């Protein structure tokens, strides 16, 4: 695997081992900590349906290698869209002037070693995949009169990527992913509303054709948008206040994942300016709560074979009954607080800088049925699903906008309501958590998270749980 | 610091 | 910098032209967009070195049209074998999907051929040294300003320069020059164990257009120690100010609500709103795209298409949609130039000052950040996250944080009270503070 990453990346552009070293020399000519060259090459398709019709397709794609010099607190970067001797040289020659001073160039002698594999390494036909999108529209369309309107996407990565330091590392990955995305318009006597759904992982997209519960995935998905769409076209205004709030399994883990997660990143924790700072070993959340991140889930958008920094893909508790246990990290952070990598160095590209970042962000589960969880509120709302929300890490706020959501009255599921943005803190919110269930579950493969600019590939879950207060933006 | 679907 | 960038234009031409002819042959249309961006992006912690990144960015994008049918490719690799390679990517896939009559290139008509100049492009030397000392300047004017300043989230400065080339099958082969560069600072205060974290910036084509890094750190340590110790007010309804950094949102909430994508599938609130007044008699919204030096300026759209002085609203009234080729052809219609965005919008004060605008209100909320999304396209509700300040006899009392605002646009733009004269002059979106009778705000 190193070996065919390596014949694709280094061979084919001219370049050998030996040149790895030069260029690593170059870096270790002045006083730093540490460097690395990040080589990279994706090739990424896509395919629309829309009116009916295959519309529109594309196919893109980006090579290149990125170059870092690092000193204590200090990163100098250089990189180039192509791989070639005369770029990595052009590169580290740029991003080691970060520092003036000699060093003593004493590197670490290169060597690879095993990590288990998460994913594997056209595999179907054109007229294939444009069949998985052809029948999406079919069975949308079938499933209510009031169906206007489907737009079906496919999207596909195949990336290779090769990471050399001056720590001796010396590590590689093959990186497929794969998304089908749904979105509906239903219409009734003038009104109209929206609803979608979709998923994947690190796979072909003979995925989309398997089982899920009896039936055709694909199918599914399509009557699942349709479902929400007119859950959507039914719903009344949501009221306003403070009140108990039931967030669902899955999708809804997203508030948490992003409020405590990045609150749990090694660089804010680091710098300080994170409320989580210098917290380990206090209670920081409801003994019932226990919060990992997991990059080593097989299959799953959001796993790391290896991070970005060449490090395993780890199971890292975060929080432990309520109990805050440590933070996520990359190399520089790692060494700076006095501890060790996590798998969590990550970037966006071989044009970025690694930070670090999520992988798969879940609280466990409980011993509460769903059921129970609901006959405890005599008045509040369930969220079932979210849309995209934002979060202050300094302060501890966190603001997010359901997509499905019902009251909740004398202990039952009532009537749907529209789109409310719920407010609260992190830390607050997590210790007001008294009820978690016994049915946990992870997103279907549709994470997108944000931090400096820079998108990845994530995951979130949780079971159904109960915040006794939480603040409901609604109008009634 | 912004996630969406 | 310009001998560098002048050899960078004579090879972007030159790949345009290459794309277009490799093209010809085999397909009824083409259309081919390159770019070039090139410079430096710094950062300081505690007014020393943190990053230095040195950027060089290009790309190759080509749409081809045969049949009605469309397929897309692009490359960040603008050598003759990987245009090649780009092209017959496009192809292939046009083979493959269906007809569809709104698509194609542009009409010959409306393309920019003989563009303006609209003087974009200020070069500056800048060395990676220079760069820090700006960064760190404006980081350390902020921690100076007060002992409750306890962190910091750095310095930053930023200074680019980018080449951009377009060419179509009419014959259109137009390209043009420009930069940006930009200072800020971020910094934390804390009081009785309660951190906040807020910042300041200056941006400008020219870099004699910034703001000194003094200016920039006193108004970021201004802005953090405003909002110490803010209270979580309780649910209510109350007049709102959006602070002009926010009330130009608020307005930009007005593209994807005439957007052309929008309107011809219906799934826009305000579909039934030409010709209508949406907005007070009084308020005109004047879209400017050949603004000289202008930060959101453009001599054609990214489809070639030829950019005018509009009037988006006047005297309250909807006047147009926002179209591109294909949401024009779908509805009947020509494009207005909108492929990429919106091109400088100018709404004028109605005289009032900030202060005199707290005067007016009385008692209510100002607010001066937003977060979330939590906007409804389909059906103009709003929900969004709020931080601010409380104002009571006229005057802010404390700030306050953790608490929604919402309602519905339609009723909020429609009965707007006022636009201040204090206007926001770094965006797109230019105006001044804005004033609302009532809106519905959630918290304890
Ligand atoms: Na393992
Ligand atoms: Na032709
Ligand atoms: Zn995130």
């Amino acid at each position: 695997s190193l070996n065919l990453v390596s014949e694709q990346l280094l061979a084919a552009n001219g370049l050998k081992h030996q040149d790895l070293f030069a260029i690593l020399g170059q870096l270790a000519e002045r006083r730093l900590d540490y460097g690395d060259l990040y080589f990279q090459s994706s090739y990424h398709e896509s395919w629309v349906l829309e009116d009916r019709i295959i519309k529109d397709g594309s196919y893109n794609i980006d090579q290149g290698v990125g170059v870092r010099a690092i000193s204590g607190e200090k990163t100098g970067f250089a990189y180039a869209d192509q791989i070639s001797l005369l770029a990595l040289e052009q590169s580290a020659q740029a991003a080691r002037t970060i520092v003036r001073d000699s060093g003593d160039g004493k590197v670490q002698t290169l060597g690879a070693v095993e990590h288990s594999p998460l994913y594997t390494s056209q595999s179907m036909s054109r007229e294939e995949k444009l069949d998985i999108l052809r029948r999406v529209d079919k069975v949308a369309r079938e499933a209510d009169k009031r169906v206007q309107e489907v737009t079906a996407s496919l999207s596909g990565v195949y990336e290779l990527i090769l990471v050399a330091a001056t720590d001796g590392t010396l590590a590689a990955d093959v990186r497929p992913l794969v998304r089908l995305s749904v979105s509906v318009l239903v219409e009734e006597d003038g009104k109209r509303e929206r609803g979608a759904s979709g998923g994947g992982g690190r796979f072909g997209y003979e995925f989309f054709l398997a089982d899920l519960d009896g039936e055709v995935r694909a199918d599914a998905w399509a009557k699942e948008a349709v479902r929400m769409a007119l859950v959507n076209l039914s719903a009344v205004a949501a009221p306003a206040g403070t009140m108990p709030v039931v967030l669902g399994a899955g999708w809804p883990g997203v508030l948490l994942a992003e409020a405590v997660g990045h609150g749990l990143e090694g660089d804010f924790n680091r710098r300080g300016t994170s409320v989580f700072s210098g917290q380990v070993g206090e209670l920081v959340a409801s003994e019932l709560c226990t919060v990992v991140d997991d990059g080593t889930m097989v299959d799953r958008r959001g796993s790391v074979a290896i991070d970005d920094e060449g490090t395993p893909g780890q199971y890292n508790v975060l929080i432990e009954n309520g109990i805050l246990k440590g933070y996520m990290q990359d190399k520089l952070n790692a060494r700076l607080m006095g501890m060790t990598p996590t798998g969590n160095g990550r970037r966006e590209s071989y044009a970025h800088l690694p930070m670090p970042r999520m992988t798969n962000t879940y609280m466990l589960p409980g011993k509460s049925t769903p059921q129970e969880i609901i006959e405890s509120v005599e008045y509040g709302i369930y969220a079932p699903n979210f849309g995209g929300g934002q979060v202050d890490i300094t302060s501890d706020k966190f603001v997010f906008s359901t997509s499905e959501a019902y009251l909740i009255e004398n202990g039952k599921v009532t009537k749907p309501v529209k789109g409310a943005t719920l407010i609260g803190s992190g830390i607050e919110t997590m210790q007001q958590i008294s009820m978690v269930g016994n049915d946990l579950k992870l997103d279907n493969g549709v994470g997108v998270c944000g931090k400096e600019g820079q998108s990845l590939p994530v995951g979130v879950g949780q079971p159904t749980l109960k915040v006794d207060n939480l603040t409901v933006g609604g109008t009634a | 610091a912004a996630a969406a679907a | 910098v310009i001998s560098q960038v002048e050899a960078q234009r004579k090879i972007l031409e030159e790949a345009v032209s290459t794309a277009l002819e490799l093209a010809s042959g085999k397909s009824d249309g083409a259309e081919v967009a390159v770019s070039k961006t090139t410079g430096i992006s710094v950062s300081t912690r505690y007014g020393e070195v943190e990053n230095v990144e040195f950027n060089s960015d290009g790309a190759l994008g080509i749409t081809v049209y045969h049949q009605n049918r469309k397929g897309s490719a692009s490359s960040t690799d603008l050598s003759p074998q990987a245009i090649a390679r780009t092209v017959q990517a496009a192809l292939d896939i046009a083979r493959y999907t269906s007809p569809d009559p709104c698509a194609g290139v542009a009409d010959k008509e409306l393309l920019a051929f003989d563009a303006p100049d609209l003087d974009l492009f200020h070069p500056a030397e800048v060395s990676p040294d220079e760069a820090i000392e700006l960064a760190a300047r404006a980081e350390q004017a902020a921690l100076q300003a007060d002992k409750r300043i306890t962190n910091t989230e750095g310095g930053s400065f930023n200074s680019h320069y980018g080449v951009k080339v377009f060419g179509n099958s009419h014959g259109m082969l137009q390209g043009y020059c420009s930069t940006r560069h930009s200072l800020s600072s971020c910094v934390i205060a804390e009081e009785n164990g309660d951190m906040e974290r807020d910042y300041a910036y200056t941006i400008g084509r020219a870099m004699s257009d910034l703001q000194t890094p003094e200016w920039v750190g006193a108004d970021c340590a201004r802005r953090t120690l405003s909002r110490l110790s803010p209270r979580k007010l309780s649910t209510m309804k109350a007049p709102v100010i959006f602070a002009n950094e926010v009330a130009t949102g608020l307005f930009g909430h007005l593209v994807g609500a005439i957007a052309g994508g929008s309107v011809y599938r219906k799934s826009t609130f305000l579909l039934d709103s030409l010709g209508k007044q949406i907005l007070p008699d009084w308020l005109t919204i004047e879209e400017h795209p050949h603004l000289l030096k202008g930060l959101a300026s453009t001599p054609f759209d990214s489809e070639g298409v030829r950019t005018e002085r509009r009037d988006i609203i006047k005297d309250g009234i909807l006047t147009q949609w926002l179209l591109t080729s294909y949401s024009a052809r779908k509805l009947g219609l020509k494009s207005t130039g909108h492929a990429g965005g919106i091109h400088n919008w100018r709404i004028a004060g109605q005289g009032l000052s900030f202060e005199q605008m707290l005067k007016e209100m009385g008692t209510g909320l100002v607010v001066t950040e937003l977060m979330g999304q939590g906007v409804s396209a389909i059906t103009g509700d709003y929900s969004r996250g709020a931080a601010g300040f409380w104002v009571e006899n006229g005057e802010i009392q404390y700030p306050v944080s953790e608490i929604t605002i919402a309602g519905n646009l339609k009723d909020m733009w429609r009965n707007i009270v006022t636009v201040g004269n204090d206007i926001e002059t770094r965006s797109n979106i230019q105006c001044g503070s804005v004033l609302l009778p009532e809106m519905k705000i959630a918290g304890q």
